[PDB]
């Protein structure tokens, strides 16, 4: 019955990009790609080896396709610091801004970390970073809404499974997003739990360090082992 | 962290280190003294506050104290720790322990902040943030400007120390810096291209020895400026070094600091950096032991 989940989650992982898209798939859709990009999820029995949001404005109204699969994937993968620089280090007088054959020189040594209707947009001319930052802000927004926006929306209620999507890889929507937001600079959310160690211990951190509503759902699961599989989450 | 090799004070088995002995504590790896230990007396408690009632609170704190002051073994870890660590995590406990309002710490939690990081009388540091008893609150501006202020400190007083006295250090003078506590397998090539592959004199000031110093203390974001281009087999030349820098500190290098990096490791590059190699001898920079 499960097999197929785990097998699934293989290849989400250890498998080509080239084959996470030909069994996640001929573009996908934006119901689709999140299914890449979320672990444990299954695709349906008549899915397998080709068996307003951002979207929109890549293509037609959720066309993605092969290269904006990859390149899309790598834009929810990177963080913020590490795309300035490869910005400031192409450009010619190094304040950041790049253009077509810069952009071109950015996406090849930021996509080697690991192991197309849309230049037009960004661009001919030449895009900054304070601009192209609020694209991968809005891909992830946009991305993340959808995620929690089918799990069970019934406009959330949902608790149990809230702590799956905690738990993806490793009351409202607006509470979960602030719990991502807060979640996600978390480096500083590690070392203030440090020094505090060295449960309303933190929800001043959240207002002081990340800046009680969902405060109870996690502390029921487990700190300081929390950050772990959270920071190993995205 | 046996900093007893430094402390001249002792009080019924506690050990108190003056601004002085700090000072041996960053300069010198050992000196030829056996520190003469004394019994605190009743005037260097009172010479603490004489101290900083007549220093200055800019570059020259740490040496116009001279030997009016004290200095407990934790706040030495907290001192070693301001020159050890980078400039980016210590914003982390003053709004973590000043939560009523913005960030100011009270002489009770100094302690604290303390224990944290690196982990009986009332010393320099004590007097110097909170006032003589303790009425005055350590806003978190004032704290970044004592803390760049020490590094200054360290700095020109290495600037002279390494210059021999002169104006202006030699390209070789800042070799002989960059490399002073890199003890590693290539120790040796290192110092072949100092003295086989260097245009000798040419130089370097006060300023741009600074301008070095502060680039070596905002080097966080230089590793993965730098670790691109390690990943995704890509040279570094120098203009990417030159850019490279910029990005990460936004400032310009003399060229002499960029001959005399070049010139070191460009390990048979052929003007290519060996720049795994630079960051280890920069870090090596960092913790002096």
């Amino acid at each position: 019955d499960r097999k197929v989940m785990e097998y699934e989650n293989r290849i989400r992982a250890y498998s080509t990009p080239d084959k996470i898209f030909r069994y996640f798939a001929v573009f996908m859709t934006p119901e689709d790609f999140v299914r890449s990009i979320t672990p444990n999820e299954k695709q349906p029995e008549h899915l397998g080896l080709d068996q307003g949001s951002i979207f929109y404005t890549l293509g037609e109204c959720g066309l993605i396709s092969f290269s904006d699969y990859i390149f899309l994937t790598t834009v929810l993968s990177t963080p913020q610091r590490n795309f300035e620089i490869a910005f400031k280090m192409f450009d010619l007088n190094g304040d950041g801004e790049v253009d077509m054959e810069e952009f071109e020189q950015v996406q090849s040594i930021i996509r080697s970390q690991t192991s197309s209707a849309l230049t037009t947009y960004f661009f001919k001319g030449k895009l900054t970073i304070k601009n192209f930052l609020e694209f991968q802000r809005k891909l992830q927004h946009d991305v993340l809404k959808l995620e929690f926006e089918r799990h069970d929306p019934v406009g959330r209620i949902t608790e149990r499974q809230f702590g799956g999507m905690l738990l993806a890889y490793s009351l409202t929507f607006q509470e979960v997003e602030n719990f991502f937001t807060f979640l996600k600079n978390i480096n500083d959310v590690d070392t203030a739990l440090s020094f505090y160690h060295m449960k309303v211990t933190m929800q001043q951190v959240a207002r002081t360090v990340a800046k009680d509503h969902v405060c109870d759902v996690v502390f029921a699961l487990f700190n300081k082992e929390f950050v772990s599989i959270m920071k190993q989450r995205l | 962290q046996r900093f007893m090799q430094f402390s001249s004070l002792e009080h019924e088995g506690e050990y108190y280190m003056t601004p002085r002995d700090f000072l041996f504590s960053v300069m010198f790896e050992q000196m030829e003294r056996k520190t003469s230990v004394k019994k605190l007396t009743k005037k260097d408690i009172e010479d603490t506050l004489s101290g900083i009632q007549t220093a200055g609170c800019g570059s020259t704190f740490f040496r116009d104290l001279g030997d009016k002051g004290l200095i407990s073994y934790t706040e030495y870890l907290f001192l070693l720790t301001i020159l050890t660590k980078p400039h980016s995590g210590f914003h982390v406990a003053f709004k973590m322990l000043d939560t009523d309002g913005n960030e100011m710490i009270e002489k009770r939690e100094f302690f604290k902040l303390q224990k944290i990081i690196s982990k009986e009388i009332n010393t320099t540091l004590q007097m110097r943030f909170f006032g003589k008893r303790g009425q005055r609150k350590l806003h978190y501006k004032e704290f970044r400007r004592f803390m760049e202020n020490l590094q200054t400190e360290i700095q020109e007083m290495e600037f002279l120390q390494f210059s021999k006295g002169l104006s202006f250090m030699r390209k070789e003078d800042f070799a002989e810096w960059l490399l002073f506590f890199t003890n590693t397998e290539n120790k040796d090539i290192y110092w072949k291209n100092v003295r086989e592959k260097l245009s000798a004199g040419e130089s370097i000031s006060l300023d741009e020895f600074k301008s070095f110093c502060h680039f070596t203390t905002h080097l966080e974001d230089f590793a993965i400026a730098m670790q691109m281009f390690s990943l995704a087999h890509r040279p570094v030349r120098l203009a990417e070094f030159k850019r490279a820098v910029k990005v990460a500190t936004g400032q310009e290098l003399s060229n002499n600091i960029l001959d005399t990096v070049f010139k070191i490791f460009d390990l048979d590059g052929d003007e290519c950096l060996s720049h795994e190699e630079f960051l280890g001898v920069l870090k090596n920079r960092m913790h002096r032991g």
